[PDB]
């Protein structure tokens, strides 16, 4: 079975196999799945064989009901690890889920700006008021801002005529702002009469092409969290407001920018982002990124036309969903509380950190314990539900260096720190006793019932001087 | 594998200027020297007035890495009147694409904005300047009377731009028709003959342009990248081109008949704002004659071992058959958010195998994003799928990256030494290098062990001095060499045999040399190329059956054989290489017989 | 809109002579002026565009120069197919206005027109109506006066005129004129009289006949 | 090698409406505007207007604008104008020509003749001229009342062209007349015949008259 080619050595037995043992002084093939040890006479003491084992550090119990303090809440159960992992074997963690009554929550309106949308500014003029007046009826923290964006303020995507740059609606005529990339205009704030006032006082611009810089102004209310006033322990809301598609990448080759996006924040005095004319659109590899390490939950509000397309964006951005956004907005709050509510009935699981190269696999147990999915996520439960998840980790091969890992639901701060250090040595290997007696006269270390050999002397004790 | 990466040539522009943004080989039609064509298009000029407007540079080779800026155009702005002028030359990025053929060099101002006359506008249709010798003449194809975005006021004309074998030329236009993007090729005879300077919208006889389309193809850049290839066997070169936004952002490649524009075959990309088709080429990479197509898609993601999306890029590579049809396979990058497949170079025949090769680049990979440039050689079944080589840049930059691969362009035997050479640009440290291709020694090695099977029992030799009876054996080990291009006539070879090679740390070998009385034994030679089988034999033996209770596994007579390469080198300085897919061990193995 | 004016409607001029042809503008068209050449059979060509700038495909002979309001085609050494009229076109604004042109034929010896008088023929007299046809043919120059006269009265009520185009082997021109009548008009007179004047002689050249008569 | 050809002759009775290709070759007929232009018999050149091929935009002069509508189908590398509201005063000859930029028109088609009359397809009346009953002898042609236009006219089935003036036609109370006089020399007429071959074809008319006295 284990018994292979090679495999002299405990570390080099314990590479072959999770299930392997090793034998030592009673007796080449020492290696062997331990019955088959037992079975040619291996004693018990000698074999000890790693085996992959957990040790808990932090296992808090979920909470229950609406806490009055923010710092007795506890949506992920246990909150520490650490694994550790014999190569080739797995061990299954239980992890365990549940939402908080009262969680606080987070939004910031980031809306397309452009010349199709001035309806759109009209019809929401009291939306901070009204969001705010429901969302109080979900939770007692509610708090929202406000950003716009448009477009790189750079040709081909605007004219660079002067008349044009300084109104770009001139042509119409209308009364338009100079194109802009992205304006970030009010961190997030418990007033919601505040965000009323600045929407009013909002003027749209415009721009060339169809396809719109979003992506830019999502980058960077995603990564900004100081400016834009992400608060750790609360949902993070940005939802994205536009009729257009998105620019994305190397699109910006067109104009000259040729420089790839740093995911750096890069809001100047004026909070305008100044790397617009700077800096590649970003690539959705980089906004996934971003979304996930900065814990922003993005929401595609955007019309029937660009539906289909963003939720094909949303297939690969964990956590984002699109809501099909009407030609004024009309239906923006309707949007905001269906995706809200759908956030507060799941549960989905994320493996942060140092993860490339290990084996992750997911299944979650919902409703307690009447279904198990191959999954990693629990659907339609009720706040206060708890949902549970056994993720299996294992680790190909040996490695020196331990890994550090998060586990977390996506939105929710309640983070699992998980700890793997791989085990591929044997409590045998530090006792080396070097020059021993056991290895003709010195000529080798006894080391785990057998003679490692000093140069210059080979056999099975090191009886041969070459 | 055989590009020299410990002496490559290298060549700075000016701080800023974008210096390698383009590169090309400048053949000119005299047998003449040859020359390397780099594009800086952010270079300040002595145009009167422009500022940033961008400039081609010819640089020397092996003399002093020298480069002096072409003269396409020493004019500013020409005026439509008094304080209006008619065309805008600044930050127009002249040298954002460099090509030549023979004689003639295109190189083009995506940005280049005109006026036009009846309006005062600022449209930056693009221009280009072709210089077939004494002549040099503008070539604006999208500088029409087809105005503004729903025309080709922003078709930017020049985005990218490829030669035809029939001196055709095939300009990309990706902003024509709301961001549709356009194709357009005119002969290079008309774009000299039909020059009027006194008209800035010239009507060319046999013009091959796309036309407009439903606006549902809106916004998809037609042209962003282009290149040529026959696809329908008639010895015309055909028109593909990368349409990296199309099918809502999947991405797509076009190509067009070279003859009447009329479409032939579509690519399409697997995943959303992948990029598929910022780049494409054109090359028979497996020898058969028919050009094959490969389209690099930079944002592509990839799925992990740990089931996270991995951005690295992928490259796909569509082997043409005689049915029209393609095979198609896909390539991965290696490192995240390196982009693999922002530039792709055909190679030639790099190693002189009989199958021409690619450079795939990774601008953005390596130590602090330095940029990194695969090598992938040819085989009859396709391409091989792991790099035979790894170029690495080597400067980093405190503004934007180096992007040591960006641009690229092989298949020019600038050294004349017998094999292709590569020249990488990286605009980000403003630094362009040519590497050349060191010739390639083909070896081929025999090891013969007589008798195979020995008996302990049997002694028929002495040992050294006075020593008597061992089991004996016979190891003879024989090479031969030959090379293609300039080489050395002699080689110095050095070869190590290992008796027993199975057993490794702390483990008895049971054979022995006869002389040396260890189990290893090296060997100088020197053969000459084209020359004979030089060979060498050597007598081992086999220890007493005391000393061994193993006489179960095989013993193995292990040969090595590597090439010291400071000796082989040439007036140029290029040492050659052994060929690295045949391998420089072999082994036979030896068996004790039983009783 | 701009009006342009080419003062001259007509010149002649010999092989070889160099014909300077004049054309202005009410504004100011900032050297926005083209010159276009159409042949007796309404083939047009552009010559001259911007002023100054020679078309393609057209001969170094033509020529262009002004600014502001005065401009002038200029033909040097003057070929025979250069006979053809000449417009101006102002291209500065819209609407885009031509001159009246310039018309440009040989130069020729005088030449007195050969006369012919036609009484109506036997075919048409059947139908009633009856028409007097009267030939003057390779005269030069181009201006000729004719005067229908029937019992020593010009009729000068039913004629009809048509001229030829100047002919390319020889530079005359010729001309027909036609008198409709009634045959019951026809047969009330007798004599039927074709008059020329003509600068080549003082004395109208005259043709008639008497339909009694024979 | 840049042509534009433009459709045939067009009639069309007051008040109609008649519609004219232009179709061009040898250059890229998306890129560049085509102009049109008017020139009725014997005048000069009149400005219409140009057409944008490639988005169908158009610009007039103030006094064609209800009277033409200039079209463009970019397949077929054709322009079109119509005509509509038809009067005498439209009966012209049209031009299409494209546009060279820096305010001139670069090459020009043929012309499209319109006419707009109320008459319908006459046959010719074909009446000989003969002298009165001397070095050279001048015979005619007389072609009176047909419609419409062309008409072809040969002496002796074109053998004798030399010595002919054929005059161009003119309207004679709505239809159109015609002359041609042909000279020979005294001695060779009546002693050999002269015919004046008309053929009207669009009547399919072909009248041979032979001049005997
Ligand atoms: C835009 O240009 C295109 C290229 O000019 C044009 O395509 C051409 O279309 C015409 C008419 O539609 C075809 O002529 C027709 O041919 C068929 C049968 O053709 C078969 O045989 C010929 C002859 O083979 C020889 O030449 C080829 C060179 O191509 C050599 O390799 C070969 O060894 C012989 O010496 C062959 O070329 C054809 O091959 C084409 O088609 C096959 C099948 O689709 C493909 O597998 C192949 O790759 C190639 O595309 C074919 O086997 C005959 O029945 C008809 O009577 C007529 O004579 C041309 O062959 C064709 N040329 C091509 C496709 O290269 C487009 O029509 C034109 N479009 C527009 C809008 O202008
Ligand atoms: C590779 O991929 C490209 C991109 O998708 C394909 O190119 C498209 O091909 C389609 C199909 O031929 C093209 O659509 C066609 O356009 C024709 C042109 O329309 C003119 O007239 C309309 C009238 O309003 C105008 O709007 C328009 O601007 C043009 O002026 C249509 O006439 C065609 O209609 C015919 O086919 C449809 C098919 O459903 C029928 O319903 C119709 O009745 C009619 O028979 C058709 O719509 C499209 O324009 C192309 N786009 C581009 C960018 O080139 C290639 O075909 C594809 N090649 C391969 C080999 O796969
Ligand atoms: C080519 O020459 C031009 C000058 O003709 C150089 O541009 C000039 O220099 C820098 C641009 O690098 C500009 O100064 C900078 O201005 C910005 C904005 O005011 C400020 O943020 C910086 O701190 C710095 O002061 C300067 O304005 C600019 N002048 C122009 C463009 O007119 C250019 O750098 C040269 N390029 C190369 C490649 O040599
Ligand atoms: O968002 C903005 O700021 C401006 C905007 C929005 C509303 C009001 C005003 C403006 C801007 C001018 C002030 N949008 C951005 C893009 C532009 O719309 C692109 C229409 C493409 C349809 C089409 C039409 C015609 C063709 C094609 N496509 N494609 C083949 C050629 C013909 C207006
Ligand atoms: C030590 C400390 O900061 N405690 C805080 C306190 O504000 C809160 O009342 C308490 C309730 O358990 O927990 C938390
Ligand atoms: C929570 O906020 C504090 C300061 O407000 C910050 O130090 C800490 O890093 C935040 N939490 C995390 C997980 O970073
Ligand atoms: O092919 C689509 C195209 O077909 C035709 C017309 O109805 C157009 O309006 C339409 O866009
Ligand atoms: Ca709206
Ligand atoms: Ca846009
Ligand atoms: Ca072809
Ligand atoms: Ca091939
Ligand atoms: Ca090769
Ligand atoms: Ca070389
Ligand atoms: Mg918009």
């Amino acid at each position: 079975g284990c018994a292979l080619g090679g495999a002299e050595t405990c570390e080099d037995c314990l590479l072959i196999g999770p299930q392997c043992a090793w034998c030592a002084q009673e007796n080449g093939e020492r290696c062997d799945t331990p019955a088959n040890l037992l079975a040619k006479g291996c004693q018990l003491n000698f074999i000890e064989n790693p085996v992959s084992q957990v040790e808990i550090l932090k296992n808090k119990p979920l909470s229950v009901g609406r806490q009055k303090n923010s710092s007795d809440i506890v949506q992920i159960a246990p909150q520490s690890l650490i694994l550790k992992l014999r190569p080739g074997g797995a061990q299954t963690l239980q992890v365990h889920v549940r939402q908080t009554e009262d969680y606080p929550v987070d939004l910031y309106y980031l809306m397309d700006l452009s010349a199709s949308m001035d309806d759109d500014l009209n019809t929401i003029k009291e939306l901070g008021s009204r969001l705010s007046k429901e969302m109080s009826k979900l939770t007692s923290n509610f708090r929202l801002g406000f950003g716009s964006f448009v477009e790189k303020p750079v040709s081909p995507f605007v004219k660079t005529t002067p008349e044009e740059i300084a109104n770009p609606c001139s042509s119409i005529p209308y009364f338009c702002l100079p194109t802009f990339g992205f304006k970030h205009i009010l961190p997030l704030t418990n007033d919601a009469e505040r965000f009323n006032e600045i929407v009013k006082n909002q003027k749209i611009s415009a721009n060339i092409d169809t396809p719109e810089g979003g992506f830019d102004a999502i980058m960077q209310a995603a990564v900004c969290k100081e400016k834009i006033g992400w608060r750790n322990d609360s949902l993070h809301l940005l939802v994205f407001v536009s009729d257009a598609d998105s620019h994305f990448g190397m699109d910006s080759k067109l104009a000259g920018i040729v420089c790839p996006n740093d995911g750096l924040c890069h809001l100047d005095s004026k909070n305008e982002y100044s790397m617009s004319t700077v800096l590649e659109y970003p690539t959705i590899g980089q906004l996934i990124d971003k979304l996930v390490q900065n814990n922003v939950l993005l929401i595609f509000a955007v019309t029937q036309e660009q539906v289909h397309l963003y939720e094909n964006y949303a297939k690969l951005i964990p956590g984002a969903t699109v809501g099909l956004l009407q030609k004024d907005s009309g239906n923006i709050l309707q949007l905001i509380i269906s995706a809200y509510e759908e956030l507060r009935s799941e549960v989905e699981l994320e493996v942060l950190g140092d993860t490339e190269g290990l084996n992750l696999s997911f299944t979650a147990i919902c409703n307690n314990g009447t279904l198990f999915q191959h999954q990693k996520k629990c659907s339609h439960m009720k706040v206060g539900d708890t949902a549970s998840f056994s993720v299996t980790v294992n680790i190909p091969h040996c490695e020196r260096r331990s890994r550090h890992i998060i586990i977390k639901p996506v939105g929710l701060g309640d983070a699992l720190e998980l700890l793997v250090s791989p085990e591929c040595n044997c409590d045998c290997q530090k006792e080396v006793e070097v020059n021993s007696s056991k290895c003709h006269h010195g000529n080798g270390s006894f080391q785990c019932g057998v003679c490692a050999c000093h140069p210059g002397h080979m056999g099975p004790r090191c009886e041969s001087g070459h | 594998f055989n590009l020299d990466v410990d002496s490559p040539a290298e060549y700075s522009g000016p701080e800023g200027s974008y210096f390698g943004f383009a590169v090309d080989f400048f053949v000119p039609s005299a047998s003449s020297r040859m020359f390397l064509l780099v594009g800086a298009p952010k270079a300040n000029t002595t145009q009167p007035g422009i500022v940033e407007g961008g400039q081609v540079l010819k640089c020397d080779w092996s003399s002093t890495r020298r480069c002096q800026p072409i003269e396409f155009d020493a004019t500013g702005n020409r005026d439509y009147a008094k304080d209006d002028p008619l065309e805008f030359k600044s930050h127009q990025w002249f040298g954002a694409s460099v090509r030549s053929k023979q004689d003639k060099i295109l190189a083009c101002a995506p940005l280049y904005h005109w006026r036009t006359e009846m309006k005062q506008e600022r449209e930056p249709v693009g221009t280009c300047f072709l210089q077939d010798g004494t002549k040099t003449v503008e070539y604006a194809p999208c500088r029409s009377q087809d105005i503004d975005a729903d025309g080709q006021g922003f078709c930017q004309g020049g985005f990218s731009i490829d030669f035809t074998k029939a001196d055709r030329v095939l300009l990309g236009g990706p902003g024509s028709f709301y961001w549709q993007g356009q194709l357009i090729s005119d002969q290079v005879a008309e774009i000299v003959s039909k020059y009027d300077p006194n008209v800035y919208s010239i009507k060319y006889n046999n013009q091959l342009a796309t036309r407009t389309a439903q606006a549902i193809f809106d916004d998809s850049y037609l042209g962003y990248s282009v290149a040529v290839g026959d696809f329908n066997g008639d010895g015309i070169d055909d028109f593909v081109s990368g349409v990296p936004r199309a099918a809502r952002t999947l991405g797509m490649v076009y190509i067009y008949d070279g003859k009447n524009m009329s479409s032939l075959y579509n690519f399409t990309g697997e995943q959303m704002a992948a990029y598929f088709g910022f780049s494409v080429a054109a090359t028979d990479i497996n020898g058969d004659d028919y050009a094959d197509v490969f389209i690099g898609a930079p944002l592509f993601m990839d799925r992990g071992s740990d089931g996270k999306l991995q951005e690295v890029g992928q490259v796909s590579v569509s082997l043409q058959r005689a049915s029209g049809d393609f095979q198609t396979t896909k390539l991965n990058g290696f490192e995240v958010f390196a982009r693999f497949g922002s530039a792709i170079a055909p190679l030639g025949d790099l190693d002189q195998d009989g199958f021409n090769d690619i450079a795939i680049a990774a601008p953005y990979g390596g130590e602090d994003k330095k940029g990194i440039v695969y090598i992938f050689n040819g085989r009859s079944t396709g391409l091989n799928a792991v790099p035979s080589q790894i170029l690495e840049g080597q400067w980093a930059a405190r503004s934007c990256p180096p992007s040591f691969g960006y641009s690229m362009k092989g298949a020019t035997d600038i050294d004349k030494n017998g094999y292709p050479d590569l020249i990488v640009g990286a605009f980000g440290v403003d630094r362009a290098i040519l590497y050349r291709a060191r010739p390639v020694i083909t070896v081929n090695a025999g090891l013969e062990v007589y008798p195979s099977i020995l008996n302990q029992d049997n002694k028929t030799c002495s040992l050294p001095g006075t020593a008597l009876k061992v089991s004996c054996f016979n190891v003879r080990f024989c090479l031969k060499a030959d090379g293609k291009g300039v080489l050395p006539r002699k080689l110095n070879f050095q070869v190590e045999l290992l008796l027993d090679k199975l057993k490794q740390k702390g483990a008895i070998r049971r054979a022995l040399f006869l002389y040396s009385r260890s189990p290893s034994h090296s060997k100088n030679m020197t053969i000459s190329r084209g020359g004979l089988m030089q060979c060498e034999e050597l007598i081992a033996y086999l220890r007493d059956e005391s000393e061994f209770r193993d006489k179960l596994t095989p013993i193995t007579i292990f040969m090595e054989y590597r090439l010291d390469y400071r000796t082989a080198a040439d007036t140029t300085g290029l040492q050659p290489i052994l060929n690295q897919f045949t391998p420089a061990n072999i082994s036979r193995q030896a068996h004790i017989l039983l009783d | 809109d701009i009006q342009m004016t080419q003062t001259t409607s007509s010149l002649s001029a010999s092989l070889g002579d160099r014909v300077i042809i004049s054309c202005r503008a009410s504004q100011d068209i900032s050297n926005y002026l083209s010159w276009y050449q159409q042949k007796p059979d309404g083939t047009v060509k552009l010559l001259i565009f911007y002023t100054s700038k020679l078309h393609s495909g057209v001969p170094s002979r033509f020529s262009g120069s002004g600014s502001g309001t005065d401009y002038s085609l200029t033909i040097s050494n003057l070929d025979q197919e250069d006979i053809a009229t000449y417009f101006c076109q102002q291209g500065n604004t819209f609407p885009y206005t031509f001159g009246g042109g310039t018309k440009v034929e040989m130069r020729r010896a005088d030449a007195a027109p050969t006369v012919s008088i036609f009484p109506p023929s036997s075919e048409q007299l059947t139908s009633g109506g009856a028409s007097v046809v009267c030939f003057l043919n390779n005269f030069y120059p181009k201006d000729i006066n004719v005067k229908w006269k029937i019992d020593g009265s010009e009729r000068q009520n039913g004629v009809l005129n048509s001229w030829t185009d100047q002919d390319s082997k020889d530079s005359t021109y010729s001309f027909s004129s036609t008198l409709t009548l009634t045959k019951d008009e026809y047969e009330r007179h007798n004599s039927y009289t074709c008059e020329a004047t003509h600068k080549t002689s003082t004395s109208p050249i005259v043709k008639s006949f008497n339909r009694n008569e024979c | 090698q840049v042509q534009l050809q433009q459709s045939g002759a067009e009639l069309a009775e007051p008040g109609a409406s008649v519609k004219m290709s232009c179709k061009a070759s040898g250059y890229t007929f998306s890129s560049f505007w085509m102009h049109w232009v008017k020139q009725r018999p014997g005048q000069g050149l009149e400005w219409i207007g140009y057409i944008n091929p490639n988005s169908g935009y158009t610009e007039c002069n103030e006094i064609f604008r209800d009277k033409a509508t200039m079209t463009a189908d970019t397949s077929s590398s054709t322009a079109y104008m119509q005509l509509s509201g038809l009067t005498s005063e439209d009966s012209a000859v049209y031009y299409c020509a494209s546009f060279l930029g820096r305010g001139a028109m670069d090459y020009w088609g043929q012309g499209t003749s319109v006419t707009v009359s109320s008459a319908k397809t006459t046959a010719p009346s074909v009446y000989p001229l003969a002298p009165v009953c001397g070095s050279s002898v001048t015979l005619g042609c007389l072609v009176k009342g047909y419609f419409p236009e062309p008409v072809t006219l040969t002496w002796n089935s074109g053998s004798l062209s030399a010595g002919v003036h054929t005059f161009p036609a003119v309207l004679q109370s709505s239809l159109y007349t015609l002359s041609s006089s042909v000279t020979v020399v005294a001695s060779t007429w009546p002693s050999q015949s002269i015919t004046c071959n008309v053929a009207h074809p669009a009547s399919s008319t072909k009248v041979d008259k032979k001049i005997e006295p």
